């Protein structure tokens, strides 16, 4: 069944127990414990200094605690990068999710990571995008992203590298 | 010597080679003295320098860094996770070292005045060459002839040498220090991956990811042997050469056997 994968990581749900995510992953791409406490962390491929990887957070160090947490680089291609530097100066903290879309482009972000820290309750969700422009997502080594980050839906804050 | 030419040419670029056997005093040198960027390298020796700190600052392993999103960078894959609740300065450490987080060691770099501030400890224990710049990520632009954030692999194997087994750092903090290396996980297709598979290994490698740049150094105990220690940085000419892996473990391979072990 191969390393970690997109598919895999999207085919993880929020609300899943561990078993559940090991049986989707593979438990030997994945480890726990040490630097990761009681996440988590699957990996893929070699990419940057590193690997491809999901790491999943849980409700608790409980057996039968839930996934609460998904995070991923280098899983997930965007649909269509048109992100600029431009764009990315428009984008602006008080904007909802919708707003940023419209303005850094509709296929232009994956989800670095989402966690619902009141789970199952949406209440106080964060979320991180990361963002590309059209060649910026590689070999793990972007030319051109910026991460865009919520909470409960609205921006609170935007960085970007390389962008022109 | 040849083989080293032979193996540059196939990958189109410059391959740098410093190995010193501790028991011999024998060593292996090609383009040893030429500068190659550091890239994510450069996180052992800010460990290290972590260390140091730590015999005279009581505490400063232990003390909580909080940090926000602002804070995070690509490729952070500890210090993304524990956002919400920090990490202590050892935490960091043992992120920046064993899973090159880069959020982890700029957190890091803070702490010791900077890149500047790194670059003075590595002049304290007698390198001259070692100068890092810049931060994750701009530190990664290996442009061809740029000095800003390289080092030599001589100079890059001697400071490994003098960190892990020689009296830079204090007892303690220098089997922390091995521990961390011994416990790396990015390089198993590098330097770990040219010596059979009960010598234990700790290294640190950096991944520019372009200009064909990457590199590994470790320390390696050879089975009843005392240990080698090595550095294999690559730099290429051309911005969209990719780096090879394999290149790192056939020229370590070169290394070893010129060592003759």
């Amino acid at each position: 069944a191969g390393v970690m994968t997109g598919a895999k990581f999207t085919q993880i749900q929020f609300g899943m127990t561990r078993q559940q995510v090991l049986d989707i992953a593979g438990a030997e791409n994945c480890e726990t414990g040490g630097s990761f406490g009681d996440s988590i962390h699957c990996r893929g491929h070699a990419a940057g200094d590193y690997y491809a990887y999901a790491t999943f957070g849980f409700t608790s160090a409980a057996a039968d605690a839930k996934v609460d947490s998904k995070s991923q680089e280098k899983l997930l291609a965007p649909s269509a990068p048109t992100l600029t530097l431009a764009k990315f100066n428009q984008v602006t903290v008080g904007m909802t999710r919708a707003q940023v879309l419209a303005t850094v482009g509709q296929g232009s972000c994956t989800t670095w990571s989402e966690y619902y820290p009141a789970y199952p309750s949406t209440a106080g969700v964060t979320l991180s995008l990361s963002c590309f422009d059209v060649d910026g997502y590689s070999t793990g080594f972007y030319r051109g992203s910026a991460h865009l980050w919520f909470t409960d839906g609205v921006l609170q804050g935007k960085r970007q590298w390389d962008l022109v | 010597a040849e083989p080293f030419a032979k193996l540059e040419q196939d990958f189109g670029g410059s391959i740098g080679v410093y190995a010193m056997d501790t028991g011999s005093g024998a060593t292996v040198s090609y383009r040893a003295e030429e500068r190659f960027p550091l890239c994510s390298s450069f996180k052992g020796f800010l460990a290290a320098a972590v260390l140091a700190r730590s015999q005279q600052q009581a505490g400063l392993l232990d003390t909580p860094i909080r940090y926000g999103k602002n804070a995070l960078v690509p490729w952070s894959p500890i210090s993304e996770k524990y956002l919400t609740t920090g990490m202590t300065v050892a935490e960091l450490s043992a992120a920046a070292v064993q899973y090159s987080d880069n959020a982890a060691a700029n957190l890091l770099l803070k702490e010791l005045g900077g890149p500047a501030g790194l670059t003075a400890f590595m002049r304290s224990i007698g390198d001259t060459t070692f100068r890092l710049d810049r931060w994750e990520l701009e530190l990664n632009s290996a442009i061809p002839s740029d000095a800003r954030d390289t080092s030599s692999p001589r100079a890059v194997t001697e400071s490994l040498q003098k960190l892990t087994l020689g009296s830079a750092l204090a007892a303690p903090q220098r089997q922390q220090f091995v521990d961390w290396l011994k416990g790396n996980t990015t390089g198993n297709h590098r330097i770990r991956a040219a010596v059979p598979a009960d010598w234990a290994v700790g290294d640190k490698t950096g991944t520019c990811g372009v200009y064909g740049t990457a590199n590994d150094y470790a320390v390696v105990w050879p089975t009843g042997r005392a240990p080698i220690v090595l550095a294999v940085y690559t730099r290429a000419p051309n911005k969209d050469d990719k780096h090879s892996e394999a290149v790192i473990a056939a020229a370590a391979r070169l290394a070893l056997e010129g060592l003759g072990v």
